[PDB]
């Protein structure tokens, strides 16, 4: 059975709920000549995963009182009766053998809000618990707690002093919660002593602790699996590919390549999401020593094809936070009503992972900046434009959310979303001319075959004003002749690496997608805010 | 048990329920002489938890005369008949012992809109009902009183002269009316000579018959709390603070703001806008007698129409936690929906739930969306949707009473809202946030970092006469940058300063990146109104 | 350009509950 050493993990949330219900039965004389009641009701709330209702068998089997388990839908049946009667019949039984604890589980399911729904027997329901719990002279010896996850689809009649006083909030554990949580799980487990626990707290973040059950059972089944003993840490490092916690179930980016070896000559780009997402992850007492909040996401524009959302994947894959994907104007709905709570469930899955990065590419289909200026078109569809304003700042207070974008102009972008604390980051990626052609060259061919040395600087030379997407086909075309002749192999083909064979047929056919005249709207902005501009 | 005593708040409602079920039985020889025959129970309706089932707790000691307790959902049985004999063989009981009184428990279960339900047997309950109150002679000493809190789906033919006279509404008490609350729902508790139960009533405005007596219970737990490291104890106001953080919201507990806080001193430059936004608050809360003497209703509407970036939406944040109100949160477009009837009536329960928490003030953020009303059918922007506009128009000032409930819009495109809501009564206060000029770029750096080393020695009056044009979030990036460099300086291998002394380097490339954010085009569209 | 206000919902029975008359 559980007790109170299985539900550690949580200190503020858990000495809430021993001091109301355990306290006022050990110690009864200081209650006594004091004038208040103790507490009566006990209800929790929170996201769906944190062990709400385990809670209650705890300390259950720690006091050694009585305990009652009432479920949500095991009350209600026909015979328009007994859905009631059931509810009186188990408060008797507890209303003997003083003390006696009683759990009543599924408040979001039955009795609910009575001027929101359409039900005959949901206005009794709702109404004989008000009675049962504070009627004429009741609530003598029961203690009820309750369970649910939908704090706001129970009736506001319920959460008063009498009935449910005293709420608690079991959230997320991230400030030194997840350690604990490790601890617990895996005493009764055999694991081999050669690696620390200390750095996998911080690997993953969106866990809500039965995901970190999920964590040791992968690990598992993944240490039978490969010795058809203990645990080691390559069964628990396959347990942290394929994740996919409890809170980002419905968006899955785990389909990507690897990353951080395929981009290059772009240092100070690569350089600044570095110190980005992996500061306030890495190192959170260096911004509580100077009390400031920490840089937001990052903006991406310029030519088509330059690599804006290969850099997205570079942080997608990479780095210990999670990942939120969403393509383009992915979250509009044809509903009038609706179309803003896919913005707003992506954002509030956000703020629940603490932290995590998200990508809202093509922020043209998503930023459409006034809709008053705009009447030839006829859109004035600024419900989303607002809606995405105040979930990245907002009212609410921030919990280390970085947002991602890409496009290519910044001229259909509202002016709103690009001030600092939102989007405060407008780097500009350029051009590769004489040094980043070079490097390029050897980070796309490096699980590649090559031949023995080749000079790659004459390919920089020929090609002048290339994209980065411009410089594939140039050695993509290259792979394409390299199969050609091993059709010819029929009676095994004897180089098993690329020759040259294909400059003299296809670095001719010089292919610029970005046009002369489409390259002047980048060379427009130059930010006219200069340097050297500090004290003397 | 309870009296009259040990129920307070409103006054003039308890006199005319203790002449109705006590003045006809203690003095009889009034209604026989002259008039005709006394009126039975009333129905009480309220918000709930305003003292309405303890009311009629004082009446079954106080009294004296036989009392039976009936719960709605209690009388109900599988059987066709048994569903109303226990009503039948309950009043016929009380009526053997006269007088006596009956308590209906939530009789909104049991009685219901007849016209709206279809195919149920309580329709046989709610009809019982109307023939055993006021039936054909079994009517003589006997009154029942009820107590629910929606007297909206209760039947038209329950409440007429024979079986409800009166519908008692025990409301949210007032200032001078909160006090009683509190002394007797404390006076078996043991408190020390530095309490002040005055001062509890101007800071509790929600608080109406429960969340005041969960004040003093969450108080008196913290006091066991502190005492855990016989004896006697007592309170001292240290724990009256602390239980006034989260004690208020039985009804806008769907609505709760959490945690965010400035404390009225991390905005800067708005020296004047703060003694504005303030002196709208504190005058008509403070200062109750001071407009009743003069007889005029204050100004409530405050509206912020400046550029984006000078620090607006996490301006309501100041008056969240500083002043005594509530705070009603709404983050743009969040309330919405695609049902025809909860597009509006989301408007509705917050306005009535916000007028039950008087005083409070809501916010309304990004009104962008929420204003757009004279353009429809704009091709894209879609029909009906003009409808959460009139509703709201019907609930700043609309056909009500003067319930001192404050509204705060923040948007950054003031051409685009509907002028109906732009006229005094709705929006009175229009004050338009400038970008902050050199002495006000001074009071706008301090107030940022607040508890960072400023490397004494260094003057910070260099930024102020430069970067001229910026507004209050693009000198938030420049501090941020800095800050960014300054933890640069101190990941490497310690084995070098152990201080957070940032200098002038840090902020010799933070002026580099620093851009600004609005246009010198954009900046014409709101110096063209010149009011 | 025209998106639907509304879900309009129409339906929905409910639940019952029957009388069982003793026999004897
Ligand atoms: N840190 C933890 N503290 C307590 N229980 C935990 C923890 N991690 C995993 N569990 C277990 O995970 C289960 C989830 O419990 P609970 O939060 O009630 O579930 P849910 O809210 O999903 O219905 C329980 O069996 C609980 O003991
Ligand atoms: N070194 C590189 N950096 C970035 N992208 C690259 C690089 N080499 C090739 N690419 C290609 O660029 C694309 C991703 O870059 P990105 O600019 O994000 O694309 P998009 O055209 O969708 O904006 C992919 O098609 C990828 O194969
Ligand atoms: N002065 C007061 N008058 C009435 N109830 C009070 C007072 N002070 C505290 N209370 C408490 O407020 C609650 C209101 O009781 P009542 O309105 O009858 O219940 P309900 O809200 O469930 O219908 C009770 O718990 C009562 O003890
Ligand atoms: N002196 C200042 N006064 C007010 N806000 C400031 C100041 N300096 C920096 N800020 C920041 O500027 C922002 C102003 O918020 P607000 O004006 O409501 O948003 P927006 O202008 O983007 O709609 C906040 O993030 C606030 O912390
Ligand atoms: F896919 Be990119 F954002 F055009
Ligand atoms: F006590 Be009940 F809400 F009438
Ligand atoms: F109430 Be008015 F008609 F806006």
């Amino acid at each position: 059975e559980v007790g109170y050493d299985d539900i550690g993990g949580c200190r503020k949330q858990m000495a809430q709920i021993r001091e109301m219900v355990e306290l006022p039965l050990r110690h009864p004389q200081l209650f006594k000549a004091i004038g208040i009641k103790p507490p009566r009701g006990v209800l929790m709330y929170g996201p769906p995963g944190t062990g709400k209702t385990l809670m209650a068998r705890a300390v259950a089997n720690e006091t050694g009182a009585f305990f009652f388990l009432i479920n949500g839908p095991e009350v209600m049946s026909k015979m328009a009766g007994e859905s009631e009667s059931n509810l009186r019949k188990a408060f008797e039984e507890a209303e003997k053998n003083a003390p006696a604890i009683i759990f009543i589980d599924e408040i979001d399911s039955i009795a609910p809000k009575r001027d929101k729904t359409n039900g005959e027997v949901e206005r009794r329901v709702v109404s004989q618990l008000l009675t049962l719990m504070d009627g004429m002279k009741a609530r003598s010896n029961v203690v009820v707690i309750a369970a649910t996850n939908r704090p706001n689809s129970i009736d506001p009649a319920l959460r008063r002093f009498g009935r449910f006083d005293r709420e608690v909030d079991i959230g997320i554990p991230d400030a030194t919660g997840r350690l604990e949580v490790l601890r617990i799980h895996t005493k009764n487990m055999k694991l081999a002593d050669d690696v620390d626990l200390e750095a996998l707290a911080a690997e993953t973040h969106g866990y809500v602790g039965a995901d970190i059950a999920s964590l040791c059972s992968e690990a598992a089944m993944q240490q039978i699996r490969e010795k058809m003993l203990g645990v080691t840490m390559d069964n628990f490092r396959f347990a942290l590919g394929n994740s996919n916690p409890s809170a980002l179930r419905e968006t899955v980016v785990e389909s990507v390549n690897v990353t951080w070896d395929d981009v290059g000559g772009l240092d100070e780009i690569k350089e600044e999401l570095k110190e980005t997402v992996e500061y306030p992850v890495l190192h959170p007492d260096q911004y509580t020593k100077f009390g400031l909040s920490p840089s937001k996401g990052v903006l991406f524009y310029g030519p088509p094809g330059t690599g804006k959302t290969l850099l997205a994947k570079a942080v997608a894959t990479e780095v210990s936070a999670n990942f939120i994907s969403v393509k383009g104007p992915e979250l509009l709905s044809m509903w009038y009503g609706e179309s803003e709570s896919n913005i707003r469930d992506i954002f509030d899955k956000a703020r629940a992972a603490a932290p995590t990065v998200v990508f809202l590419d093509e922020l043209d289909s998503i930023a459409k900046a006034r809709g008053g200026s705009l009447g030839d078109a006829g859109g004035a569809s600024d419900r989303v434009v607002n809606q995405l304003l105040t979930e990245m700042d907002g009212m609410n207070a921030k919990k280390n959310v970085f947002v991602i974008g890409a496009t290519n102009r910044p001229d259909q972008i509202d002016p709103a979303i690009l001030r600092p604390g939102r989007l405060d980051q407008l780097i500009y990626v350029p051009l590769p001319d004489e040094n980043a052609r070079l490097s390029i060259l050897n980070a796309q061919l490096r699980k590649t075959p090559l031949e023995p040395g080749l000079e790659l600087t004459a390919i920089a030379k020929a090609t002048q004003g290339f994209s980065g997407a411009d410089l594939l086909y140039i050695v993509q075309r290259a792979a394409k002749y390299a199969i050609k002749d091993s059709i010819e192999a029929h009676r095994v083909d004897p180089v098993p690496y690329i020759t040259k064979e294909h400059f003299a047929e296809a670095m001719k056919t010089a292919k610029r997608s970005v046009s002369d005249a489409e390259l002047r709207r980048y060379e427009a902005y130059s930010q006219q805010m200069k340097a050297s501009r500090g004290q003397f | 048990e309870v009296g009259y005593d040990d129920i307070g708040g409103c006054r003039k409602q308890m006199a005319q329920i203790r002449e109705m079920v006590e003045l006809p039985l203690r003095h009889p020889q009034l209604f026989k002489a002259i008039g005709i025959k006394p009126p039975r129970g009333v129905l009480m309706y309220g918000p709930p938890g305003t003292g309405k089932t303890l009311m009629a707790r004082a009446v079954a000691n106080e009294t004296g005369a036989f009392f039976f307790l009936i719960n709605g959902p209690e009388v109900m049985s599988k059987m066709a008949g048994e569903s109303e004999s226990n009503l039948r063989k309950a009043f016929e009981e009380a009526e053997k012992n006269a007088p006596a009184i009956i308590f209906i428990d939530e009789i909104d279960s049991i009685a219901p809109k007849r016209d709206k339900t279809n195919g149920e047997v309580e329709r046989r309950v709610v009809s019982q009902l109307l023939t055993l109150m006021d039936g054909m002679k079994a009517r003589s000493n006997v009154v029942v009183i009820a107590a629910t809190n929606r007297p909206n789906s209760i039947d038209p033919a329950l409440r007429r002269f024979g079986r409800f006279d009166r519908e008692v509404d025990i409301g949210i008490p007032d200032a001078t009316g909160r006090l009683e609350v509190l002394r007797i729902h404390t006076k078996n508790m043991k408190l020390a000579d530095d309490v002040d139960l005055e001062a509890l009533a101007a800071e509790t405005h929600g608080y109406v018959g429960a969340d005041i007596a969960s004040l003093c219970s969450e108080a008196a737990m913290q006091q066991i709390r502190e005492k855990m490291d016989l004896d006697s104890l007592g309170v001292t106001m240290d724990n009256f603070r602390f239980a006034l953080g989260n004690s208020n919201p039985s009804a806008l507990r769907e609505t709760v703001v959490e945690s965010v806080n400035v404390t009225w001193d991390d905005v800067g430059g708005l020296d004047e806008i703060k003694e504005e936004l303030k002196e709208t608050v504190e005058y008509p809360v403070l200062h109750p007698d001071q407009y009743t003497k003069f007889g005029l209703s204050p100004s409530k509407g405050v509206l912020f129409y400046g550029p984006p970036g000078t620090g607006k939406t996490l301006l309501a944040k100041a008056v969240a936690t500083e002043v005594s109100a509530n705070f009603i949160s709404v983050k743009g477009p969040e309330l919405l929906s695609m049902w025809y009837g909860e597009s509006e009536s989301n408007i509705r329960d917050i306005f009535d739930k916000a007028r039950a928490a008087a005083p409070t003030v809501v916010f309304l953020d990004e009104l962008d969306s929420i204003a757009k009303a004279r353009g429809g059918s704009l091709g894209d922007a879609g029909g009906a949707s003009d409808r959460v506009v009139n509703q709201l128009l019907t609930e700043m000032d609309g056909m009500n009473a003067k319930k001192n409930v404050f509204v705060i819009g923040a948007t950054n495109r003031p051409d685009q809202i509907d002028p109906a809501i732009l006229r005094p009564g709705r929006l009175d206060q229009l004050i338009y946030v400038p970008l902050p000029d050199e002495n006000a770029r001074l009071s706008i750096l301090n107030a940022q970092l607040r508890k960072t080393p400023l490397e004494p020695g260094l003057e910070l009056t260099a930024i102020a006469k430069a970067t001229q044009g910026f507004s209050g979030a693009d000198l938030l990036y420049i501090v941020q940058r800095a800050a960014k460099y300054a933890i640069k300086d101190s990941i490497e291998a310690h084995r070098v300063d152990p201080v957070p002394y940032i200098t002038k380097e840090h902020f010799a490339e933070a002026m580099k990146t620093a851009k600004r954010s609005v246009s010198d085009a954009e900046l014409r569209r709101y110096e063209a109104y010149s009011q | 350009a025209a998106a639907a206000a509304a879900a309009a919902a129409a339906a929905a029975a409910a639940a019952a509950a029957a009388a069982a008359a003793a026999a004897a």
